[PDB]
């Protein structure tokens, strides 16, 4: 039943398309998931007939556009689906999120929102969407609340929003690519690094990486406060256990390599890096510094524009 | 014999290797079995920025203990 | 720093210009560059691709072209991103080494490659417009083996005159809330042409044209290239008047402020630009004719800034910033050429007592 929608999408648009939504009207699932059963192919072209057919000019094209996006949401994440296949029907969705009116798009946002909450995010390749989505929201000032509040709503749910302890790193990346405040940016850092505490070791450093090309964008002090403070109270409490080791100095190591290797790109991570670590005034040096913030200045030296000012500081 | 790499989005993977093997041996398992090639990658284990010429022997690597990646994008 | 960053690089393009063979061993250590470039200024990279490429494309150094298909390769992806940065540097660095390699497959693959840079740039209007910018750099301070020049002149001067020319039709396309009419005309001229200017229903219809005035700018540059200063295919182009709203009037239409007023300022910001390349172009022309219908632009000029002003008096804050006033003097128009003071050659006629005043006030 499917090569009747491309003798539709080849002719004229929105003359016998839209027709096709309001006549079928029986489902929008068992005709998708089953068509990439025998041949994936057609179902990548089978998505570039109903979006060509459904602008968001009239109604029943828009709810029709709603419906088959959170449809395509439930497939992506349910099936164990050719991995190629999934990267198309992503990157379809992505291309298609341009001419939308405001109010639609809360709807599948808060959708993923409910997904971080409960839902089986075995993929977070469903989650690429989520990025685009909220910038369309903002570009849409008008009163939908205006865009950028609806957009802070989402972010406050996404944060205040439980996260599925497994897959926080991907979701730690989607807020990557939006262009946010410092004050956006600061809610998911702290809520963030709140959630290293509640975890395994070995995840954190490319958590770490992502965090760390994000901080580049805003609060990075805030990132090096909260490294500083887990691993210094954490060293404490082995120093503690031993008045665990084999990995912990090991990810200690890779974590220092990581933030080594990023302000090799940008500087002004330094500077506000050996800022927070300027003893000043004395006081600031029994609050500052932990051998693994040492560990780090001495690993950071071999940068040849730094072996001046590290190497004071930890002389004087 | 078995290893775990970690990656930038934590995609745990199991390669299974023998310790005499070498570094870009484990980069062409990565290139088939992810599809990444060599030369992005960037393999480290406990802050060691882990070279091709070497072999797990080397570095004192064992059953089971997790390594690290990064995509070196030269230019991104 | 940066200053240390510029010595080094002077250094090195003296080396490589001076001591090439010995650097082609060391090639590696250049290419070692190529992580930290986020980190560095575009004239810094302008300057870079200079120097790899001028290493590249030495008659002697075809023996080693693995260097070459590299720096090929990365530009090609470093286009293929969707980044404005890597869009952009990627074009920087694909431009310079085009022109480096423009001194037969030679003109065939910069032909390719020019091709291939607007077809991933055709899509981004501030990418395509510094496309343009920087290719006309290139011609203006460059001088180079015609082959490739009347190759993309016979392009570019097609895409041009079909772009954005149409007929003197006084009905156009679009239906907006204007009263859309051929304004600015010199009046001396034939009022039956075939040469006038879509401007506003490619506007409405981009609801382009912020590249419209740096196109023409290497419009000329390539045309002056190729006939060696004749610009007699374009010397009726002044004589365009342009299809747009009844734009004088901004007191009339005061307190319904909308997006029509975001429309009209920024439309007269474009018309502005528009003239201002106009006048950097017809300028060296010594025709009497020619200059007193300059002066009319100016005219025009002084007049439609005057109402822009007023429009922004009027309405604050519906700014367009598109790379308050010192602001907008400076930046935001475009940077007039030298030799437009030409102009100056000429002498006053005061209105009151008795070449207007203001028009000087402005230069």
């Amino acid at each position: 039943m499917d090569q009747k929608i491309l003798s539709l999408a080849a002719e004229k648009t929105a003359d016998k398309l839209q027709e096709f939504l309001q006549t079928l009207r029986e489902g929008d699932l068992t005709n998708l998931l089953q068509n990439q059963a025998v041949k994936g192919k057609v179902a990548g072209a089978l998505l570039r007939a109903i979006f060509k057919g459904s602008p968001c000019s009239e109604e029943a094209g828009t709810l029709r556009r709603r419906k088959i996006y959170t449809c395509c949401i439930q497939l992506v994440e349910s099936g164990d689906l050719q991995k190629e296949i999934v990267s198309e029907i992503i990157g379809l969705l992505m291309l298609e999120a341009h001419h939308f009116p405001g109010p639609l798009l809360v709807e599948l946002a808060n959708e993923f929102i409910s997904a971080v909450r409960e839902g089986s995010l075995v993929n977070g390749k469903s989650l690429e969407l989520l990025p685009i989505i909220l910038t369309v929201l903002a570009t849409k000032k008008e009163n939908l609340l205006s865009g950028e509040e609806c957009k802070k709503q989402l972010i406050n749910t996404l944060c205040s929003g439980r996260w599925d302890q497994q897959y926080v790193i991907q979701l730690t990346s989607m807020f990557k690519d939006v262009p946010l405040t410092a004050e956006e940016v600061e809610f998911v850092v702290e809520k963030a690094l709140s959630m290293f505490s509640k975890m395994n070791l070995q995840e954190i450093p490319p958590l770490v990486y992502q965090l760390l090309v994000l901080s580049s964008k805003g609060s990075r002090k805030s990132v090096l406060e909260g490294i500083i403070a887990f691993f210094s109270a954490l060293d404490k409490q082995h120093n503690e256990e031993q008045s665990p080791s084999g990995e912990l100095r090991h990810v200690e190591g890779t974590i220092i390599l990581h933030i080594v290797f990023a302000i090799k790109l940008d500087y002004e991570l330094g500077r506000e890096l050996v800022k927070h670590l300027k003893v000043g005034q004395q006081g600031d040096s029994n609050n500052n510094l932990s051998p693994f913030s040492i560990a780090l200045l001495l690993s950071v030296t071999r940068i040849q524009r730094f072996q001046d000012q590290v190497l004071d500081l930890l002389k004087t | 014999m078995q290893i775990f790499v970690k990656t930038l989005t934590g995609k745990t993977i199991t390669l299974e290797v023998e310790p005499s093997d070498t570094i870009e041996n484990v980069k062409a398992k990565i290139q088939d079995k992810e599809g990444i090639p060599p030369d992005q990658q960037r393999l480290i284990f406990a802050g060691k920025q882990l070279e091709d010429g070497r072999t797990l022997s080397d570095y004192n690597i064992q059953k089971e203990s997790t390594l690290h990646l990064v995509l070196r994008l030269r230019g991104g | 720093n940066e200053a240390e960053v510029d010595t080094a690089l002077d250094v090195l393009l003296e080396l490589v210009v001076l001591n090439p063979s010995a650097m082609m061993m060391n090639a590696v250590f250049v290419k070692g560059i190529l992580d930290y470039l986020d980190n560095i200024s575009p004239q810094q990279i302008r300057k870079l691709f200079y120097v790899l490429s001028t290493l590249a494309f030495s008659k002697q150094n075809e023996a080693s072209s693995h260097i070459q298909d590299d720096m090929h390769l990365v530009i090609r992806k470093q286009l293929s991103s969707t980044v404005f940065k890597y869009k952009l540097i990627g074009i920087i660095g694909a431009v310079t080494m085009a022109g480096i390699m423009a001194a037969d497959e030679q003109c065939t693959q910069v032909t390719s490659l020019l091709q291939l840079v607007h077809s991933c740039s055709e899509q981004s209007p501030q990418a395509s417009a510094l496309y343009y910018d920087e290719f006309a750099n290139l011609i203006q301070h460059e001088k180079l083996d015609p082959k490739a020049l009347e190759w993309v002149g016979q392009t570019i001067c097609n895409d041009f005159q079909d772009a954005f020319v149409v007929d003197s039709c006084v009905v156009p396309e679009g239906d907006f809330p204007f009263p859309v009419k051929a304004l600015y005309g010199l009046e001396e001229y034939d009022t039956q042409n075939g040469i006038a200017i879509n401007l506003l229903p490619l506007l409405f219809s981009q609801d382009s044209p912020l590249c419209l005035a740096p196109y023409f700018r290497l419009l000329r540059l390539c045309v002056e290239r190729q006939h060696n200063g004749n610009l007699e295919e374009i010397d009726g182009l002044l004589d365009c008047p342009i299809f747009l709203t009844d734009l004088e009037p901004g007191e009339k239409l005061e307190s319904m402020s909308a997006k029509e007023r975001s429309f009209m300022c920024s439309l007269i910001f474009l018309t502005l630009n528009w003239f201002r390349e106009i006048v950097n172009a017809f300028c060296q022309e010594t025709s009497p004719e020619m200059k007193g219908k300059v002066l009319t632009r100016l005219k025009h000029i002084v007049e439609l800034q005057i109402i822009l002003e007023k429009y922004l008096a009027v309405t604050p804050d519906y700014v367009p910033p598109l790379g308050l006033l010192l602001h907008n003097s400076h930046a935001f128009f475009r940077e007039l050429d030298i030799e437009v003071f030409s102009i100056l050659h000429c002498g006053l006629v005061t209105k009151f007592i008795l070449l207007g005043p203001p028009e000087l006030l402005f230069l």
